[PDB]
């Protein structure tokens, strides 16, 4: 087969990274291990944390365009009822 | 060596789902692309068993749809898994694509992986739309009708282009037996583009949810991403599950269920559901022409999106102002979506107006400006002087 | 794609100048401590992508203990960001060690290819 | 649009087939089917609806058979190629009252009634729009509101002016089980037979829900057990960092 | 001369070009009466007019449209 | 002793400028062969001797 | 290095069909590939555009093929192409299977490549045979009521998946729907065999016409078979053009064009052309069972031919008796189609059956023993003792 361009992963043996030295594993077989040790205590107080650090991101977009198509869509059908009719027929027209 | 790696076919299995490293630290956002897989393969089957049994004449198309939903064993299986799947087809790629706005992924090494991603993305609206108007109900034929008046907008040339689409005067029995061929034969061009997507993505490997590289640890697919990968095809299976036994019609539009009748206009000519924000900036602008091209640009704005974002740290993770404006732009698309739901009353086509430019200026002025600010904040916490 | 000579000139002029200085400091290390970069044991020079030639010569341009140092802090928080927590607060980057340390190797690799370019793209005096 | 165009909205009636686990009534479905034979099936087609679908729904087998043995369908014509009628049978078809659109329109005042296979599917609220729109008509229509002669008037219509007659009133059928047969009690019955009719898949759609989504629930557990399992190597994984003799 | 065929196949045939026109009748329609027809897959609406009903045509006032145009 | 460029030159694109129009002649005869038989294109198309 | 073989996409058409280093002394026999990957393109691309105008009723099909033939334009040039094309997508792919046994390309290392053929040649029978069932003529009919009750001959099962295929009781609406959904999917399945077929090839590279290694002379793909692959297509473009153009339905049978009557028998039913020694196989056979094993055998025993062929030199290119008893096979195989072609009459079903049993003897008899004795005859003829 031909030769390819230079990639910036290559495969296992030489992958590309950056040499390195001194830096140990340490890893215990799952047989030996307990799964699911780590789900209570673990879902309440990291899930809170991943929460607090990361809602408000979410939480301002969603009350900006929430409370924008509220507005807009409240306003809708105020101009579609009796009472603002000739509101209606000056911005109709 | 082993049989899965000397052998021609096995050495693909091998080095796309089986020894391909993968970076240790991708979340369960890096499962979309699987999942896409799964139910591209839904579509597929469902497709061939479902157009075992659909007759794709004008006169006989909704007659044929509910022989299948009425006289075939379980063939309401078939029809409420094919169009509930088709619309989470597009909630796992709009995700996907989110995952790739957020991230990072577009960025370079990555042009061409994206742009592949472009292209499989308005080779799957087409074939949604094709097969949306393969049911003949009043907003398949409807829909049909607005969708070519929009080709017959392009000056000098476009009604003779419309004649042939229609392949007569309006949409009519050849127009929805070339919409079923066209609607079997656009998913193999996809499952082709699909493969060269994933061969755009093995020549560089995933990205990671940090932005830095994953050359140092990195784990194989097998036994890891395989049964990570089979949780959320667990959890998908389960929520269609859900949308077909208990609730399937929730997606569609009921008028769907009125046969196609070409003398009565509907009350509100709606498409299906994703299709929405596409078709509130086609209706925000005022004009045909500039509406079409308007359509289209706003899926080719997503081609221009590598060469914007002029940030030095790969994706949104560790930047705050990305962040908060990428939030803002998903809730834009959002309610594009609910402003094309509506009619053309005061004030939703204001409202249109600003959502396709703050659609428009995300893309094109935002990531830029908000990019080249948190390069420059970066460096000045950080140096003395 | 900013090209590190752009974003420290505008950087130098916002140092030298006390007004701007003195407005945008805090703004930018709040911004800092914001990001969280530091909780997961990283720097923001081990955060730049290296996926671009230029950037691959001022990482082999490298000395070898910080090379294996940044490979330490790389591996460290693929591990953390794996187990969804963060560093315990012993172990965050402090202030005094997010040291510039790449910088100088990125511009002069800057420097390098920028004078080639220019040089690559010469006229000639007439 | 005003409300008045968009048509008052359908409000939430509890049916005995809502939830996710409740079944249709099929003494209502039986009850649903005498409404309809006697009121509605003198203008509204049912073409969709086979007779064998009947069997072991509402009806017994003989009972469909002898109501559709009172019909005439087009036979096969016989040896000099004459067409001859013959008596309806278990596979034909619901028959429609009118025999194509004209004579509809022409027997309705130009509005054409539309088939009822379907229709409690084709509308939004579905049911509910039904049954309000059966017992809505006012006695007389709001102040200062000029019909069309010929048209009607009831709130859940869009536009308010429909062209359908009150055709619901109080005991112009006779139930076979002795139920006292009001308006409402005759709506809800045709409301019931027409979800069947659009839906009769409803019953099996279901219980196969209810295997599908505890099998999955299932699978779904015992998958976030063994991915918790087979990475537990890996979310374990610890590193330390020495760092190296500066001297080579 | 093969991009001619295979996009020339897909145009209008034979048999929906046949159909492109409808001839109705002048003699047969009566005064005052409106024919509605499915002629091209659209609605026509078709009346014969009295010259009471053209002299309202042609005289209301052009600013009383918003696109003003004569009758004939 | 500069030069205005984007990776390409402007001597470059003066260059191959005078190229580059008979690149978009060629194409134009290239849609005039693709396109006759298309009766649209034909008020146009016939008017010396084709016809 | 060079765009063409840096970029990702690029370099599969360079190494396939640019830079492939090709043994410079292959004749036009190593080109009827090429052919058959032409003639696929014409196929699929004729029957998409005449699948958009096909009406796959049972009561609508053999109109809605004569509505092609007369109202669209051009349409008679679709379905002769379509149709004469399909026959000589079979006749050079009977040419390029008897190069492939002429010239020992089943031998090792080219195994895996000899049988993703053999899969790729039964898929394309079973395309042909759907889609002549599509047709609905009488032979059409009746042809599709023979083979399923062939397949109505297994013990114990047969008749449940008999009626599983018609799905009813006979070649009946659910039958032709079926049966164009199918013809409709499985030519992709094809063109996925096809490449597969190509990266079996490609790990080893072509034969030559020697038997002889070609790693010492090689020429490139491009220009060189380039151009000799384009002369060999303007010749089979010139030859279909002919066969369209002037003499279009002498390959098919004319009983096709009598609408499919389940009552009238035809006088002598007959499939089309090429399934004839198959077909007289099977008639050979005074059982039904044995009929339908025998006609599956007669494929699988092109699987079991590398196994058999005993000679140390590859092909037959230098051995005499080889050479001879492969023309007795090839002429042996159009009196297969010639016998089968006949009525039920003596003496053909004597010469039906010692035809079959000469065909079996080449495959498993003649070519290992003629093999060893033209290595012996090899051997002591310049070996003195
Ligand atoms: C709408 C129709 C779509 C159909 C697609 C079906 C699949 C839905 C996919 C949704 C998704 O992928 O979101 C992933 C999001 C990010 O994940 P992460 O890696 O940051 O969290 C690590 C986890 O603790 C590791 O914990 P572990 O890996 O051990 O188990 C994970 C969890 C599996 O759950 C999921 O996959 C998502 C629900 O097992 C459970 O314990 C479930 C307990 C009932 O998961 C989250 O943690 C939630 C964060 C907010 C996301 C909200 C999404 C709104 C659109
Ligand atoms: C035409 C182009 C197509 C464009 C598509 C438009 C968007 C389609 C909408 C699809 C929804 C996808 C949501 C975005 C998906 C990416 C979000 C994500 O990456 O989650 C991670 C994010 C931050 O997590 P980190 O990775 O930064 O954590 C590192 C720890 N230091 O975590 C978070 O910040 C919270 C994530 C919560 C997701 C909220 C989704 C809201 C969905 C809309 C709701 C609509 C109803 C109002
Ligand atoms: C189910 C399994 C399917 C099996 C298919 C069985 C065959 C089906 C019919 C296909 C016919 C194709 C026959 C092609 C024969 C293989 C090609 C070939 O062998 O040609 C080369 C041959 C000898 O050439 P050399 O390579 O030996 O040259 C030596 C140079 N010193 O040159 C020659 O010896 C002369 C070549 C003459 C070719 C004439 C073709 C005859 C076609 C018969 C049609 C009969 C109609 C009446
Ligand atoms: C034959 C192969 C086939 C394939 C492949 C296929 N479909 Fe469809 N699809 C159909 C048929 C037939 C219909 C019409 C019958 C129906 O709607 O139930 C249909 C209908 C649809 C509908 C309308 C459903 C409804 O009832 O409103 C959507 C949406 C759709 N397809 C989307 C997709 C998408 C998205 C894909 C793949 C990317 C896809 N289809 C692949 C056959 C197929
Ligand atoms: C839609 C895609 C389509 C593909 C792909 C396709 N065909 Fe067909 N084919 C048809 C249709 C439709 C018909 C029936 C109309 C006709 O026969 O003209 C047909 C008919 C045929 C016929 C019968 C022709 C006749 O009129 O007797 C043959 C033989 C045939 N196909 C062979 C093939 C072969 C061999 C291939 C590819 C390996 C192929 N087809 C691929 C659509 C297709
Ligand atoms: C428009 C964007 C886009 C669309 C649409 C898209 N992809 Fe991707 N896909 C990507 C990007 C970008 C990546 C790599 C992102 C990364 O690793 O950071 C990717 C990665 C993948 C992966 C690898 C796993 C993963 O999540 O990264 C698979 C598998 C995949 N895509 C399949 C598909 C399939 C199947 C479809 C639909 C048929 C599809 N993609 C549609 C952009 C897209
Ligand atoms: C007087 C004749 C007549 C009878 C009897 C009749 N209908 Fe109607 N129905 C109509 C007409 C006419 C329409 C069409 C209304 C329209 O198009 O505006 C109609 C429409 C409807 C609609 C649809 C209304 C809409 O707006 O979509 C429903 C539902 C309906 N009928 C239910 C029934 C039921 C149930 C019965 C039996 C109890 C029944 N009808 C009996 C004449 C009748
Ligand atoms: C069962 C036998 C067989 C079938 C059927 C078959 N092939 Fe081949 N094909 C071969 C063999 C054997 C070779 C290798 C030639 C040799 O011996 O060097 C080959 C080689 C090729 C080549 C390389 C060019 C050449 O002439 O060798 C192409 C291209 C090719 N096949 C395409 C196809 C296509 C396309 C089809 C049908 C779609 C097909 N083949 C069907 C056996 C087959
Ligand atoms: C050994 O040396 C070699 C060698 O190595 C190779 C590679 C080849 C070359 C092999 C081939 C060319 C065979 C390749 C065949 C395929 C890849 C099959 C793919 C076929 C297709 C038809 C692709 C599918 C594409 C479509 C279906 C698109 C059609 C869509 C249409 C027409 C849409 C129309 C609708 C509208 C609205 C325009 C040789 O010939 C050869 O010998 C010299
Ligand atoms: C990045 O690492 C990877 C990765 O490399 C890959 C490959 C995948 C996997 C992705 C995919 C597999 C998506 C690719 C999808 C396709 C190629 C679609 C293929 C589907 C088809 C071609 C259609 C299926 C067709 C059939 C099954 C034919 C049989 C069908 C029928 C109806 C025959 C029935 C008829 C009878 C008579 C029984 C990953 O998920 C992934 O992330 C972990
Ligand atoms: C083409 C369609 C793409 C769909 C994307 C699906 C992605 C996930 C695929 C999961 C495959 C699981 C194989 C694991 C395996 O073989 O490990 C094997 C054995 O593992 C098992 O036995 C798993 C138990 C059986 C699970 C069966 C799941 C079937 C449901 C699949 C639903 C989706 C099709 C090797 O495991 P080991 O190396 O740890 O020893
Ligand atoms: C997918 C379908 C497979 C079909 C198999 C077709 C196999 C032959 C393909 C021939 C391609 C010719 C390209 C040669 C080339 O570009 O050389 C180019 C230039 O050559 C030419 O200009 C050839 C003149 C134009 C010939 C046009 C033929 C079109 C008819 C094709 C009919 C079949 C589709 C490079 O030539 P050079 O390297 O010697 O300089
Ligand atoms: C949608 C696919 C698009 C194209 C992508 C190609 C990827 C295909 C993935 C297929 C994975 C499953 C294939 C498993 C086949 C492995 C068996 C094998 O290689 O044994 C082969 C023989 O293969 C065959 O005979 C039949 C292969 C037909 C395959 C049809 C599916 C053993 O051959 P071997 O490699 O040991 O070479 C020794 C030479 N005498
Ligand atoms: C089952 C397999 C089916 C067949 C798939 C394999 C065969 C595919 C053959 C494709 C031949 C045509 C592709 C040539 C396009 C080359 C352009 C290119 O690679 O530039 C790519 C960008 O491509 C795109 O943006 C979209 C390409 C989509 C292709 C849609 C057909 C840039 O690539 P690159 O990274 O090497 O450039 C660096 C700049 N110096």
């Amino acid at each position: 087969g031909p030769p390819s361009g230079k990639t910036y992963m290559g495969w296992w043996g030489h992958m590309g990274g950056p040499k390195q030295k001194g830096i140990t594993s340490y890893a215990v077989s799952p047989y030996a291990q307990k799964p699911l040790q780590g789900i209570f205590h673990n879902a309440v107080f990291n899930s809170f944390r991943r929460f607090k650090s990361q809602f408000l991101y979410v939480l301002i977009p969603a009350g900006i365009y929430w409370y924008w198509w509220k507005n807009g869509n409240e306003y809708n059908e105020f101009l579609y009822s009796k009472a603002g009719r000739e509101e209606l027929e000056r911005v109709n027209v | 060596m082993a049989f899965r790696k000397s052998n021609v076919y096995l050495s693909l299995v091998n080095s796309y789902i089986i020894d391909s490293p993968q970076p240790s630290s991708i979340n369960y956002w890096w499962n979309m692309g699987s999942l896409l897989g799964l139910c591209l393969v839904i579509q597929i089957v469902t497709g061939i068993f479902m157009a075992m049994h659909y007759s794709s004449n004008i006169e006989l198309a909704f007659s044929s749809v509910e022989h299948i939903m009425r006289d075939v064993h379980n063939g309401y299986i078939l029809r409420y898994l094919h169009a509930n799947g088709a619309s989470f087809f597009f909630m796992v790629m709009f995700m996907h694509m989110a995952k790739g706005l957020y991230y990072g992924s577009y960025r370079s090494p990555r042009v061409t992986l994206w742009n592949v991603g472009v292209i499989i993305f308005i080779l799957t609206i087409a074939t949604a739309f094709l097969g949306y108007c393969c049911v003949y109900g009043q907003m398949s034929h409807w829909g049909a009708t607005v969708i070519t008046n929009l080709f017959s907008a392009i000056p000098f040339v476009g009604n003779d282009i419309v004649s042939w689409l229609w392949g007569g005067f309006s949409v009519s029995n050849p127009t929805i037996q070339r919409f079923f061929a066209l609607h079997y034969l656009v998913p193999f061009i996809i499952a082709a583009m699909v493969i060269m997507h994933l061969m755009a993505l093995h020549i560089h490997g995933s990205s990671n949810p940090l932005g830095i590289t994953g050359n140092l640890d990195r784990i194989p697919m097998h036994s890891y991403f395989i049964f990570k990968d089979l949780v959320t095809v667990f959890l998908f299976m389960l929520i269609l599950a859900l949308f077909v036994f208990y609730s399937p019609n929730t997606l569609g539009h009921p008028d769907n269920y009125i046969p196609g009748n070409p003398l009565v206009t509907p009350a509100s000519i709606v498409p299906e559901w994703y299709l929405l924000p596409f078709y509130a900036i086609l209706r925000s602008i005022p004009d045909k022409l500039l509406g079409v091209i308007t359509m289209f640009a706003a899926i080719l704005v997503l081609l221009v999106l590598p060469f914007t974002d002029r940030s030095v740290v790969r994706g949104n993770t560790f930047k705050v102002l990305s962040k908060f404006f990428f939030f803002i732009f998903v809730f834009n698309f959002v309610l594009l979506g609910q402003i094309g739901a509506c009619h053309v009353e005061v004030p939703y086509v204001l409202m249109g107006q600003i959502a396709t430019f703050i659609y428009f200026a995300y893309f094109l002025i935002i990531v830029p400006v908000i990019s080249t600010i948190e390069n420059v904040l970066f460096y000045i916490g950080r140096v003395n002087k | 794609p900013q090209s590190f000579t752009s974003i420290a000139r505008i950087g130098d002029y916002i140092l030298k100048s006390p007004v701007l200085s003195k407005l945008c400091v805090p703004v930018a290390n709040q911004f800092i401590n914001l990001a969280g970069y530091k909780k997961l044991g990283l720097k923001f020079d081990d955060l730049i992508a290296e996926e671009n030639p230029i950037m691959q010569t001022a990482l082999r341009r490298l000395p070898e203990d910080e090379s294996y140092a940044r490979a330490y802090r790389i591996i460290r928080a693929h591990q953390t960001e794996l187990t969804h927590h963060l560093l315990p607060r012993n172990e965050w980057i402090k202030a005094q060690e997010d040291v510039p340390y790449l910088l100088p190797y990125i511009l002069e690799a800057e420097a390098a290819a920028k004078e080639k370019d220019e040089l690559d793209n010469i006229e000639v005096s007439k | 649009m005003t409300a008045a165009e968009h048509g008052l909205h359908a409000p939430a009636y509890a049916w005995s087939h809502n939830g996710p686990f409740e079944t249709f009534d099929h003494a209502s479905i039986r009850r649903g089917y005498q409404v309809y034979r006697e009121v509605c099936a003198a203008c509204h087609s049912l073409d969709r609806v086979a007779w064998r679908t009947l069997v072991g729904v509402s009806h017994t087998n003989e009972e469909v058979r002898n109501m559709a043995e009172e019909f005439e369908y087009d036979d096969e014509p016989d040896e000099q190629g004459n067409p001859k009628k013959r008596p309806g049978k278990l596979s034909d078809y619901i028959p429609g009252p009118y025999p194509n659109e004209q004579a509809a329109r022409a027997a309705n005042q130009g509005a054409l009634p539309p088939d009822l296979s379907l229709i409690v599917k084709a509308r939004h609220g579905g049911c509910d729009y039904i049954f309000s729109l059966l017992t809505g008509y006012p006695d007389e229509p709001p102040a200062g509101v000029a019909l069309p002669p010929g048209s009607n008037y009831n709130p859940y219509f869009p536009g308010g002016s429909i062209a359908m007659a009150r055709v619901l009133f109080d005991d112009m059928v006779e139930y076979e089980d002795g139920t006292p047969a009001t308006t409402s009690q005759m709506a809800k019955d045709v409301t019931t037979f027409l979800n069947w009719c659009a839906e009769p898949e409803h019953d099996e759609r279901k219980r196969l829900g209810l295997k599908t989504v505890i099998i999955l629930s299932s699978l779904y557990l015992l998958s976030i057990w063994v991915k918790k399992f087979k990475w537990a190597g890996i979310k374990t994984r610890k590193f330390v960092f020495n760092p190296p003799k500066p001297r080579k | 001369s093969t991009v001619e065929t295979f996009i020339s196949s897909m145009t209008a045939t034979a048999d929906v070009l046949a159909m492109a026109k409808v001839e109705v009748n002048l003699a047969a329609i009566p005064l005052g009466k409106n024919v509605v027809v499915k002629w091209q897959g659209k609605p026509v609406f078709i009346r014969h007019r009295t010259p009471h009903e053209i002299q309202e045509a042609n005289s209301v006032d052009m600013s009383a449209l918003k696109d003003p145009q004569t009758d004939a | 002793t500069g030069l205005h460029f984007g990776r390409l030159s402007l001597r470059s694109l003066t260059a191959y400028a005078p190229n580059l129009m008979l690149w978009g002649g060629a194409s134009m005869l290239g849609l005039f062969v693709f396109t006759e038989g298309w009766p649209k294109f034909q008020d146009t198309l016939y008017k010396k001797i084709p016809l």
